[PDB]
Order: structure tokens, then C-alpha cells, then sequence
């Protein structure tokens, strides 16, 4: 009973870090990714800027 | 950590003697991992008041291994809280377990461990029960303070013990005290109602001989009487200056006996084992 | 995009720690990411409501 | 797929016992 | 009468790393 206890939560607890790097992927996309309504016409203007 | 002592050549008729040792603890000066004979020793038995106050500014330590080459020792608390070691009774009372341990001076002195060929001496404290060695202490300094089996005081430090207790004694004196000492009648006629309020004040009380013969009117009341109150204050004085009152003047618990398969109590001359605090 | 970002995992450190006779592992792995790509390299929409 | 460094950590905290007596 | 099952403990806490890397 104690060794299943223990594999299960092993297998319970650490991979969170798949799960955990799923969850840095997003929560790093996002923190850059400016709307595309501000950005569709700043690359139209471009070049004439200044 | 383990106190290295180094001994010079001994008599082997008094090395041996000195073999006899293994409980007995002995008041370094300071903690260098080495040091010599020579050093931790006190000349014979005298100011027993003088003794118990340099039993205070030195960290002890016990010994435990006695070989004709060095001598093994240990400090009793620097560091430790449970740190168990044995100590054998050289005291003129028992003792039973878990009560704590003290240490006191020798009484009367004569009991000096002599050793001609280092012509050097000492004298291994003794160790007491604490409520014992604290009617002992108390003892010594009411008799050393009347000067304005028994060694006769010195009166050169006793005025140390002296100031040292009127100190503590005279800043109980508080506002609110004077309040707590309005009810003296007040408490007696109290004491005479009930068993147990009559035995707790005892028969030479000092204070019963007080609420026959002198009157006190109701106190004034003091300033600004109606923001705080000086009675809680006067007793929260009273008890954390008096959970320490015997401290400075007798000596801090050290140990406590503890004993896990032996009989109950340990007979005098007896080793013992014993849990450091 | 194809590559959005660089991203560096480091070696899994298992840090020890006792709790009155509950013990309590700590596992810890660090990490590291920069934006590879020059110029913006990831849009937004805000499509619903 | 279930055996010693659990039962690893299991057996030998064993060469550990002084945890000194000294302070 | 000082050595190695608290020194003992102390030096083969050596068996167990995973603890494991996975959830």
C-alpha cells in the first residue's frame, strides 16, 4: 500500500511540469503580443514615419 | 567539541586517586579546544560568598575520561540542549528523578583533592537539589546582610550580595504597590475565614506582626488615575522580576536527572545520568 | 510563428526540507526564454465578447 | 518499474550516527 | 561510542534522486 501510495503520487506531482511548460508557453506568448487592431495599420504608414 | 586538559606527571600513589573522578565538574575560564592543570584550580575553602559569585562569570565543565597521558572533559551548556552526560552526587543530600540540578561551593571546605606532585589543588563543587540549594543561598545572604557548621562572612563582598538584593528589592517599589498595600487588615480578617488562607501566611510572617499595630487611611489617588491603572503594572513587575529573583543571586539550573532503567533515586557518592538544560 | 522564441531547461535540483515528522519534498527546475524573431512575431485578436 | 531509490532513500540512511554529541 | 547511524544517517541519505521529475 505504501509503494503504490508513493507511485501515485510521483506520477501525481512532477509533470505539472509538461502541464507547467504548456502553461509558460501562453503566459509568455501573450505578454508580447500586441492586438492586431493596433498593428494592422502601423505597418501600413511604415517607412513615411518621422 | 571535547576539552583536552593535559596533565603534568602525577604521583602514580595520586594519579591513581585522581582516577576517582568522572562526575565532578570543574569551572574553566574560557573554551579553547586545549589547556593545562595548572589552570582551572582555586586555593582551599574561604567566602563561600566569594566562591558562589565566580561560579557565575565561568562557564563549567564535567570531566569524563581520566587517562595518565590527558583528560577529556565536556562544557556543560554552550550549545546543548540535550546533550546527555553522566555526573555523580558529591552532595550531603540525595536526589530523586526529574527534579533539577544546581551547583554550589563546598561547604566547610576540607574536601580538596591534594596533589604534591603538581602541587596544585581543587575542590569539585558540589550539586544540590534546586529548591534546597535555593533555602541554602538564601540562607547565606540573610546572615551576610546582618552585618551590617559555619564559615564566618567576610564583610568586604558581602556588601556586593548585599547591594545586589537591595537593588531588586527596592524597585518593587511602585505607585500601584502602595495600593496592593492597602488591604492588609483587609486580607487578614480574610485569612482568619478559611484554612487554606490562613496557612499560606506563615506564622513569622512579619506582615501579621504589621496588621495589629499600625493603620493606613485609603490611599490617594495618583495622577491621572483615570486613563490607566497601576495594578496590573505593579504585578507584572512583581512576577518578571521575581522569576529570576534567586538567579542573580544563587546559580542558574544547569541539569535535570533523568533516568530511564535504574532505581528511582540515586544515594549520595553514586553516579548518575542526567540530560543537560 | 515557426520559431517564435528560444526556451532553455535546466537540470531538475530536488531540494530538502523536514516538517515534524512530515516530510515534504521540493522539486525545482529553472528556465530561460528570449524572443528570437526581430520585429513583432505574434498577433491578437480579442475575437467574442 | 518499482524498486530502491525510494526503497533507494529506504535503506541505507544507514552510515549517519553521530549527528555528533557536542556543542 | 560516537559513530555513523546519526553519522549512520548522515552519510548514505546517498541513494535516492529522482524524487522523481513528473506530475
Amino acid at each position: 500500500r505504501a509503494i503504490q501510495q508513493l507511485a501515485r503520487n510521483v506520477q501525481a506531482v512532477l509533470d505539472s511540469f509538461e502541464r507547467g511548460t504548456a502553461d509558460q508557453m501562453l503566459r509568455v506568448l501573450m505578454e508580447k503580443a500586441p492586438p492586431l487592431s493596433l498593428l494592422a495599420p502601423f505597418t501600413l504608414y511604415e517607412g513615411r514615419l518621422a | 567539541m571535547e576539552v583536552d586538559i593535559a596533565l603534568p606527571t602525577l604521583s602514580p600513589g595520586d594519579l591513581s586517586a585522581l582516577q576517582r573522578c568522572e562526575g565532578r565538574v570543574v569551572f574553566l575560564e574560557t573554551l579553547r579546544r586545549h589547556a593545562t592543570l595548572r589552570e582551572v584550580a582555586l586555593p582551599c575553602g574561604g567566602d563561600v560568598l566569594a566562591a558562589m559569585a565566580a561560579y557565575r562569570r565561568r562557564f563549567a565543565a564535567v570531566i569524563t575520561r581520566v587517562t595518565p597521558h590527558r583528560m577529556l572533559a565536556t562544557p556543560l551548556g554552550v550549545g546543548g540542549r540535550g546533550q546527555s552526560l553522566v555526573l555523580q552526587n558529591t552532595g550531603p543530600f540525595d536526589l530523586t528523578n526529574g527534579d533539577h540540578v544546581c551547583l554550589v561551593p563546598p561547604l566547610l571546605g576540607d574536601e580538596c583533592l591534594r596533589l604534591t606532585s603538581a602541587n596544585l589543588e581543587l575542590r569539585f563543587p558540589m550539586t544540590l537539589p534546586l529548591a534546597q540549594a535555593r533555602e541554602l543561598t538564601a540562607r547565606v545572604v540573610a546572615r551576610a546582610a546582618e552585618t551590617l557548621q559555619l564559615p564566618p562572612p567576610h564583610r568586604d563582598n558581602a556588601e556586593a550580595a548585599t547591594r545586589s538584593l537591595v537593588l531588586n528589592m527596592i524597585f518593587l517599589l511602585n505607585e500601584g504597590a502602595v495600593i496592593l498595600l492597602s488591604l492588609i487588615p483587609n486580607l487578614l480578617t480574610l485569612g482568619a475565614q478559611d484554612g487554606y488562607a490562613n496557612a499560606v501566611i506563615q506564622l513569622g510572617s512579619a506582615t501579621r506582626e504589621l496588621g495589629q499595630l499600625v493603620r493606613q487611611p485609603p490611599p490617594p489617588l495618583p495622577q491621572d488615575h483615570a486613563r490607566r491603572f497601576c495594578v496590573f503594572e505593579a504585578l507584572e513587575a512583581w512576577i518578571a522580576s521575581a522569576s529570576r529573583l534567586g538567579d542573580t543571586l544563587g546559580t542558574r539550573p544547569v541539569a535535570r536527572v533523568c533516568i530511564f532503567d535504574g532505581p528511582p533515586t540515586v544515594p549520595p557518592g553514586e553516579k548518575a545520568a542526567v540530560v543537560e538544560v | 510563428e515557426k520559431a517564435s522564441e528560444s526556451y532553455f531547461m535546466g537540470q531538475m535540483q530536488v531540494a530538502r526540507t523536514e516538517s515534524g515528522g512530515g516530510l515534504h519534498l521540493q522539486l525545482t527546475q529553472p528556465r530561460a526564454n528570449v524572443d528570437l524573431g526581430v520585429g513583432f512575431t505574434a498577433a491578437y485578436a480579442a475575437a467574442a465578447l | 518499474m518499482s524498486v530502491q531509490i525510494g526503497n533507494g532513500l529506504l535503506m541505507v540512511v544507514a552510515p549517519g550516527t553521530l549527528t555528533v554529541g557536542s556543542a
